[PDB]
């Protein structure tokens, strides 16, 4: 681990607590099967554009 | 122009402004500016560019426009239907290409 | 040193003279042993065979093993005719499958003959393809075994995995699947390695769903997947840029599949952790995984383990990780694993992230010393090393020395453009990361020029024009397509210029049209651009970019959150200026209205002060009035300047270009002071006292206290001075401690950390009177100028006055015209090959080798050129240094003949041709 | 000598040769001013007045 994830209270350090899982497995699938979350347009594009 | 990523409606207001002064030859250059910027063509842009090919008699310009509506499967407006029938009467280009 | 091996050989013979081409040291020992004149401390070379065995043992401890793999799939796929025969056989099997039939199998022209079966196959354990019953399937099996034996295979369960792998690595998914199903239908069972060779297609393509469908298919047919299937699934998730899924597959393979990991498992896991951005702890996880593989599992690390570890260690610019990478490379070269292009590429990657160009040039010289050719990626990361060296210039130290960093920027630009002229001269195919590195270099030069020298607009314009030339013309010159990094550098450039609409336009053109997934850095750029801009709703769009980072799997680091808070607190000033400009414009409009309507003319008459006088109250009694102050005072002039000068609304008509009130620059400040009738003593920023440049004064203020005391004194009581009683609070101890701090500063002066101070009046008045006379007749400010006045008596004027610096020219020796002195100041010789330098220097037979080039090849050629005797070398070292304090004189006296003949023999040839 | 890396050495050599030329000129003119210009203060009034 990184040492600052062991003594400091910042919330993305909570991602250091859990084990490594695949980003296609945590995010919901698409029409074809497992899909990366940054390959769909509405996830990578902000809402004001 | 250079800073904002303009859409088809912002290009449509420039098309309607050119056609108000009799700039039907210049209104086709606005449509050529739209595909150069990567902005796709909407059915309200087709019905105003086909009207600009009536006064300018640019039958070769409407050859690529009518082939682009069949490739993109847009619904043709009633103002765009009469513009295709007038140019197919003058140039006879739809009868020799088998495209209706 | 960055010397070429040609220049290294020339310097070698310059240092050793004529004995470098004679006998060796051990040949001199053999002659001393044979003649009998050998001292006792010398080791006598008494036996040749046993000394040969000793040296072979000592060199066998460093001898590298052979890691080359004669893979059958690569031998098949390089064979074009066998690949075409397999392709047409697979097309015949795919378009029309054969008939598993009895007699009259010759009914078709698809499967011609080449020159009871099921119950025969069921009894004697013979597969169906190995039995010929004169069928179409038997003819197809004979054609397939005829083709597969031409490429070296055997047509078995082990042979068909090779052809399915060789087809699947070249596309051809349905053809390999048709061959797989034809083999599985003809008795040769669907082994797990055939499923692995099927999954190689989706692994190379990167399709996760096809690989998982093949996993579920081999599970449905009753085949438990071995470690090769999970390895190809890990490579499928690695090729699809899903890096923690590899670690999840390894964890579930250890837990549920009960499969102990091989070394290829550790290689794929380190390759996935080298690009993993899911969590923050990828590098300590990789360190602990390498330690667990070496110590606990007992595996010995090979070249792929070292490469996957050094590629991950080269990404962090921490010095401990760079030290780990260097010690890993040293353990690699110590364990009998020689360095290759990937090892030098990892070393250049580790040296470029800290901005160390000297280590990159030493690695580029060591790579051409061993004969390893430098590819385009080495020069790409050398350009990125120049980028990171431009980043990490100590600009505050140059601000103390009043030095502009502009010639260093011009040198860093012209070196990399010389590299770009080098890569087009060798005929290399132009790669996308090289042009991206040049674009990054120019955009970073523009950003650093806007940050450090904001008033030099012409340099910013030149850097912007070069960046637009690279962005607009260079990509389509080599027919290259722009990628995430190419848009990332240009978006960072446009975001630093506060051109928000063009940056957002290119952002949505990258996302929508070209369908590119933006990186984390170009998301940080769009966050910090809207944060730094003080317009309304900037953080409302920065949180939209944060949401787009969150819901697309982009990593949100805690350093990003701390920088968001810091940048928002810093851009609060810009937000407050853009909010105050609105009230300024409102007050301007109201002033222009009320000075036209005429309410101020009615309000100027003090009718209330005329009716109710200053000495008469509301009832009529006499009240006390304060006496008038002197008009020669400062406060009377300040209220006269408040009343008589122009209004606050008449200073500026329009506001600033970007939302802010005018007056931030010095031209608007000086114009506003001219409108208020005040001529500024400080016109520009070089006439600013700048109290951050002080070094001795804050050191005095920190420990003891304020040395001035009466700097801030209102009425004579806010002064900080020692007491008059004495003791520890008196003047003596305070002056003693201030003298001790000045002694620490003077000791810093004596050791070269601080510049030498100028001559003070207190220092001059205590000096020797002759030195005072020399100072007052020379006008020297520093004692270095006095040392130049004494040690150069021919420099001064006739009245003893000192001449300036530009009127002195020292003698430059000819020994700076040597080849190793020319390569030290070229700044392109590490980026040049051996052939380019050998073409540039002499272009003769003397440097011609006839392809491996090294220093010892030149020495071996010049040895037989000396003994023939076509090469003449003078006896003795012509390059002398290190022995006597006067050594440059003796090496100048040894090269006068050679340099004079070098400069005089070509005009002798010019005058001998009878011009 | 016809190399693209030796221009600044040629500029420094040109400055050194011009410096030693100007120093020889200042040397010989100062030799003339110490040898015969001491008689300018003791010169005759006719040669000064004419």
């Amino acid at each position: 681990k990184v040492p600052h994830s062991l003594i400091y209270n910042i919330y993305p350090y909570l991602e250091e607590i859990r084990r490594r899982k695949g980003m296609m497995a945590m995010h919901p699938p698409g029409k074809d099967g497992l899909l990366m979350p940054d390959r769909v347009v509405d996830n990578r594009l902000p809402d004001h554009l | 122009s250079g800073k904002l990523k303009l859409d088809s409606i912002c290009y449509l207001a420039l098309i309607k402004a050119k056609m108000s002064r009799g700039g039907y030859a210049e209104a086709l250059a606005v449509g050529r500016e739209q595909d150069a910027d990567g902005v796709p063509f909407l059915p309200h842009t087709y019905t105003h560019l086909l009207e600009a090919a009536e006064v300018a008699d640019d039958g070769e310009m409407a050859l690529e426009l009518a082939r682009r509506m069949s490739s993109e499967q847009w619904p043709v407006s009633d103002r765009g239907r009469e513009a295709l029938k007038k140019l197919s009467t003058r140039h006879h280009w739809e009868e020799v290409a088998e495209y209706k | 040193k960055a010397l070429s091996p040609y220049a290294q050989a020339l310097r070698h013979v310059a240092l050793r003279g004529a004995t470098a081409f004679g006998p060796g040291a051990k040949e001199m020992e053999l002659d001393m042993l044979r003649k009998g004149t050998l001292p006792a401390d010398y080791r006598p070379p008494v036996q040749g065979r046993w000394d040969d065995t000793i040296e072979r043992w000592a060199y066998a401890w460093q001898f590298p093993a052979e890691e080359e793999q004669d893979d059958i799939t690569k031998s098949v796929e390089r064979n074009a005719s066998g690949m075409q025969a397999l392709l047409e056989i697979g097309n015949k099997l795919l378009r029309s499958p054969p008939s598993p039939e009895p007699l009259s199998g010759k009914a078709s022209k698809l499967y011609p003959p080449v020159g009871r079966a099921e119950e025969l196959s069921a009894k004697y354990n013979v597969p169906m393809a190995y039995i010929d019953d004169s069928s179409e399937a038997s003819n197809a099996s004979k054609s397939l075994a005829l083709v597969m034996e031409d490429v070296g295979l055997e047509f078995t369960e082990d042979g068909l995995t090779v052809v399915i792998s060789a087809l699947s690595r070249q596309g051809y998914g349905t053809i390999g699947r048709a061959i797989f199903d034809f083999a599985s239908a003809m008795g040769l069972g669907p082994s797990a390695e055939m499923y692995r060779a099927l999954m190689k297609y989706a692994s190379r393509r990167g399709d996760v769903n096809e690989s998982m469908a093949l996993i579920e298919e081999m599970k449905g047919n009753g085949i438990t997947p071995r470690i090769g299937n999970w390895h190809e699934l890990m490579y499928t998730f690695y090729k699809a840029k899903d890096y923690p899924a590899v670690s999840q597959i390894v964890d579930n393979m250890k837990m549920y599949a009960n499969i102990e990991p091989n070394e290829v498992t550790f290689v794929l896991q380190l390759k996935a952790l080298a690009k993993d951005n899911s969590q923050l702890n990828s590098l300590p996880e990789a360190i602990q995984l390498f330690d667990q593989m070496e110590n606990v599992y007992g595996f010995i690390a090979s070249r792929p383990h070292y490469d996957a570890m050094m590629f991950h260690l080269s990404q962090s610019p921490r010095p401990e990780m760079r030290l780990r990478c260097e010690e890993l490379a040293h353990k690699m070269e110590l364990m009998g694993i020689v360095w290759n292009a990937n090892t030098y590429l990892n070393l250049i990657r580790s040296a470029q992230v800290v901005g160390d160009v000297a280590a990159v040039e030493k690695y580029l010289s060591r790579m051409r010393e061993e004969g390893i050719p430098a590819s385009i990626g080495h020069l790409t990361w050398a350009v990125q090393a120049h980028v990171q060296s431009m980043i990490r210039i100590d600009y505050d130290a140059l601000k103390e020395k009043d030095e502009s960093p502009l010639p260093t920027w011009l040198e860093h630009l012209e070196t990399c453009f010389g590299i770009y002229e080098l890569v087009v001269r060798r005929g290399w195919v132009m790669q996308l990361p090289f042009v991206n590195a040049l674009l990054r270099l120019t955009c970073q030069a523009t950003i650093l020029s806007m940050e450090r020298t904001p008033d030099e607009a012409e340099t910013i314009g030149r850097f912007e024009e070069q960046a637009n030339k690279i962005w607009n013309h260079t990509f389509d010159e080599w027919q290259l397509q722009k990628d995430v990094y190419s848009y990332e550098c240009y978006i960072a450039l446009l975001a630093h210029q506060q051109r928000i609409d063009e940056a957002e336009k290119l952002f949505q053109e990258m996302i929508l049209k070209k369908d590119l997934s933006p990186s984390r850095r170009t998301y940080h750029c769009m966050i910090f651009m809207h944060l730094s801009s003080g317009e309304e709703g900037g953080t409302a769009r920065a949180l939209r970019y944060l949401e787009a980072m969150e819901r697309a799997g982009i990593q949100v680091r805690p350093s990003l959150l701390k920088k968001i808070v810091r940048v928002n607190n810093a851009a609060g000033y810009k937000r407050d200026m853009k909010r105050r400009a609105r009230r300024i414009m409102q007050a301007r409009e109201e002033y222009l209205a009320r000075k036209e309507e005429g309410v101020s003319f009615g309000e100027g008459g003090k009718e209330g002060a005329s009716n109710q006088r200053a000495d008469v109250d509301a009832e009529g009694n006499s009240i006390l009035e304060p006496l008038a102050v002197s008009p020669t005072s400062t406060l009377a002039w300040w209220e006269k300047w408040k009343r008589e000068t122009v209004s606050k609304h008449e200073l500026f008509t329009e506001e600033g270009a970007d939302g802010t009130p005018k007056g931030e620059t010095f031209e608007e400040k000086n114009e506003a002071l001219r409108m208020m009738g005040i001529t500024s003593s400080f016109q520009t920023k070089d006439l600013v006292p700048q109290p951050d440049r002080q070094k001795l004064l804050p050191l005095i203020r920190r420990e003891e206290g304020e040395i001035a005391g009466s700097l801030w004194a209102m009425d004579g009581g806010e002064l900080s001075y020692p007491k008059d009683g004495g003791g520890p609070q008196g003047w003596g101890v305070r002056l003693w401690r201030e003298r001790q701090l000045v002694k620490r500063e003077y000791q810093k002066v004596l050791d070269g950390y601080r510049p030498v101070p100028q001559l003070s009046t207190l220092g001059n008045s205590v000096r020797t009177a002759g030195d005072q006379l020399d100072i007052e007749r020379s006008g020297a400010q520093t004692p270095g100028e006095l040392s130049d006045y004494r040690n150069f008596p021919d420099n001064r004027f006739d009245g003893g006055q000192l001449k300036p610096e530009s009127e002195a020219a020292p003698a430059v020796p000819f020994s700076a015209e040597l080849v190793w002195q020319g390569e030290a100041n070229d700044k392109l010789s590490p980026y040049k090959s051996d052939e380019e330098i050998a073409l540039e220097n002499d272009n003769t037979f003397f440097s011609s080798l006839s392809t491996r080039r090294s220093k010892f090849d030149y020495l071996e050629k010049w040895r037989d050129m000396y003994r023939h005797g076509t090469l003449e070398v003078p006896e003795g070292p012509t390059l002398n240094f290190g022995r006597t304090p006067d050594d440059h004189k003796e090496t100048m006296a040894a090269l006068v003949r050679g340099w004079y003949q070098r400069n005089r023999k070509e005009p002798a040839s010019e005058e001998e041709l009878k011009r | 000598p016809k190399d693209k890396r030796l221009e600044s050495l040629h500029e420094k050599r040109l400055r050194y040769l011009a410096h030693m030329q100007m120093e020889r000129q200042i040397r010989c003119v100062r030799e003339n001013a110490k040898l015969f210009d001491g008689v300018e203060n003791m010169p005759e009034a006719a040669q000064c007045r004419e």
